[PDB]
RNA sequence: CAAAAUCGAGAGGA
DNA sequence: CTAGTTGATCTCATATCAGGAGAAGGAGCAGAGCGAATAC
DNA sequence: GTATTCGCTCTGCTCCTTCTCCCATCCTCTCGATATGAGATCAACTAG
């Protein structure tokens, strides 16, 4: 019965399919796109990234 | 049962919150009125359609 | 004399197949084929190599593979092709220095770092220049063999041709075959260098038994 | 790991690429991966892992390396 | 004129 | 110019089970297709 | 001279084994464990 606006759900879905394949919200999908090294090292798995 | 539930849900939900935040954080509405990420690619031509 | 034998064998080389980029190459084993006295063959080849008419290069595909090349074909083809394809890129000058200084001086098969660093004042940068020229290849850390640019194509064709010829002898009856029969037979497309060339190589390395019969010299595979 | 990968993509005896640069299979990899050296190099690896011979090269068996601990066999 | 370590274990609080 | 002193520095030497999930690499099998090769 | 094989290659499919990363935030407290000198060089004196 809860409620959440639609803008937020749409933004999450569109972020998560914006590259043409399904992107997982994990170090496998988030940390493998082209975000540049420093943000990647911040999220997870620092040593390998740098 | 109720006590253990309250005491064992929290870790996983916290992980999900962290993971989503790091996923989406840098998307923002621009002066073009578009929505874009840090890399400057389009995510939504207008916020929320 | 070995000098003649290398001359005739060099004639058999199909230069057109390698678009005259590679100088003609003769394998020491083939020199043994035309000169049965193996020891005299080796002594006279050493004689020639000392005189500076020919170079001997470790082809590597077999530990006993030493290719024999006239020095002038080597110089001509390397200068022409390397400098042409490499006009401007730096190692042209280094290779020029190498051909001018080392090759006339020492005909040795391998080059060790100390010699080039001291006797010839070559630097690490220039040695890398040569290595990228194809002129040197790594024996060990700080050791390199002389080499012909582009030899890989010839090596591949020679290997496949040798194994094909050996297979053809194997599939003949007895595992035997007469030399005239082999030479007259239509060469497989794999055998790109010509059959006489490969036959001499097989005979010289004792891979095939040469039996002089009333009908000629028969090829038989030694029992393995 | 990067060392192993660069080795497995060059000639252990003559020190250059097992595969040629001008082949379409690598030219299209270059065209596809611009600004993505990770994807470039991984494409070159998965293309070259099937190569087992150095073939204007040195034509010698390039050994299937392995690792145990900190060591390369 | 700034004086007062680090590392592990345990028990707690919201 | 030129012999004598002082300190700093350095060397040697003494004994006595109730994780899991996902990626990567290699393994073994399976058949397709093409070079030559027998053979009708 | 073309079937016909056939062996060899060349993918390439599964299938297993290996390896490597991750696990809510913030805060208070207690308790236990974790040399000595002879000699030589050298440089700055320290004077003649
Ligand atoms: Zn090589």
């Amino acid at each position: 019965g809860s409620y959440v606006n639609y803008r937020h759900l749409a933004l999450l879905c569109d972020t998560m399919t914006c590259r043409g394949h399904l992107m997982a919200i994990t170090r496998h999908g988030v940390n493998r796109q082209d975000t540049g090294p420093l943000m990647k090292c911040s999220f997870e798995e620092t040593v390998d990234v740098l | 049962e109720g006590l253990i539930d309250t005491a064992v849900k929290t870790a996983e939900t916290g992980y999900i919150q962290r993971r989503l935040i790091k996923s989406m954080e840098s998307v923002m509405v621009k002066y073009d009125a578009t929505v874009r990420n840090s890399i400057n690619q389009v995510v939504q031509l207008r916020y929320g359609e | 004399s070995a000098r003649a034998a290398v001359s005739e064998l060099m004639q058999l080389f199909p230069r057109g197949l390698f678009e005259d980029a590679l100088p003609p190459i003769v394998l020491r084993s083939q020199v043994y084929s035309l000169v049965p006295d193996r020891t005299v063959a080796d002594r006279q080849l050493k004689e020639l190599q000392e005189q500076g008419e020919i170079r001997i290069v470790q082809l590597g595909f077999d530990l006993d593979a030493h290719g024999i090349i006239f020095t002038e074909d080597y110089r001509t083809r390397v200068c022409d092709c390397v400098l042409k394809a490499c006009d401007g890129r730096p190692y042209a000058g280094a290779v020029q220095k190498f051909l001018a200084s080392v090759l006339p001086a020492c005909g040795d098969l391998s080059f060790q770092q100390d010699q080039m660093t001291q006797t010839f004042g070559f630097r690490d940068s220039e040695i890398t220049h040569l290595v990228n020229a194809g002129v040197l290849t790594v024996r060990d850390a700080g050791s390199w063999w002389l080499a012909v640019p582009g030899a890989g194509r010839f090596i591949k064709y020679f290997v496949k041709g040798r194994q094909a010829v050996l297979s053809m002898v194997r599939k003949a009856k007895y595992r035997e075959l007469l030399l005239s029969e082999l030479l007259g037979r239509r060469a497989p497309v794999v055998v790109r260098l010509g059959l006489t060339y490969h036959v001499h190589d097989l005979i010289g390395a004792q891979l095939v038994d040469c039996i002089s019969t009333t009908s000629g010299t028969l090829l038989r595979l030694p029992e393995t | 790991v990067k060392t192993m990968k660069v080795l497995r993509c060059v000639c252990f005896f003559c020190s250059k690429l097992l595969v040629d640069s001008n082949n379409p299979k690598i030219k299209d990899i270059l065209a596809k991966s611009k600004g993505q050296p990770k994807k470039r190099l991984t494409h070159v690896y998965d293309l070259c892992k099937g190569k087992n011979i150095c073939e204007g090269g040195c034509g010698r068996y390039q050994p299937r390396i392995r690792r145990s601990g900190l060591e390369l066999y």
